[PDB]
């Protein structure tokens, strides 16, 4: 008499980023 | 004046009197600074260079404990371009660093010892 009615979802996964930090070469 | 008269000793007794301690004084050398590019220890580095999140020696040392006495021992050995930095410490009481945060030396003692002369009047 009762039905289940499966549902959806939403997944998040972000991304890191790097800085390069130049060197004045002396 | 002459050597061995007790300049650093007077500075350390003065730091003893109004802190009851010995590590409140900030002694920075001047025999390290023969090379011209070695000035940036006491400022920092402009944005885009290697040491940037750290900052400077003489600025992070005074952003905390803002009542210290500072010492510039033997300022003759420094070649004439370090003199242009502490030119604006005096007469203004401010200094800037890599982030752009003006630290203020408005209530510190500045004492810089020398060795010129040594025999004359
Ligand atoms: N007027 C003084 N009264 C007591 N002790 C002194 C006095 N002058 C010198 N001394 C002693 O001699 C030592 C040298 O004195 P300082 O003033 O520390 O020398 P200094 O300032 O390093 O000299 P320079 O020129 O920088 S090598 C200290 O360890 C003191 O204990």
């Amino acid at each position: 008499a009762a039905a289940a009615a499966a549902a959806a979802a939403a997944a998040a996964a972000a991304a890191a980023a790097a800085a390069a930090a130049a060197a004045a070469a002396a | 004046g002459p050597t061995g008269v007790g300049k650093t000793e007077l500075a350390k007794a003065l730091a003893d009197f109004l802190f009851d301690d010995e590590r409140a004084m900030v002694r920075i050398d001047m025999s390290e600074y023969g090379e011209k590019h070695t000035v940036a220890r006491l400022i920092g580095a402009p944005p885009g260079y290697v040491g940037y999140e750290a900052g400077g020696q003489l600025t992070e040392a005074v952003r905390r404990r803002p009542y210290t006495v500072v010492l510039f021992d033997e300022i003759e050995k420094a070649h004439p371009d370090v003199f242009d930095v502490l030119l604006q410490v005096l007469d203004e009481g401010r200094l800037t660093d890599g982030h752009g945060r003006t630290v203020d030396f408005r209530n510190t003692i500045l004492i810089l010892t020398s060795n010129l002369g040594s025999g004359g009047s």
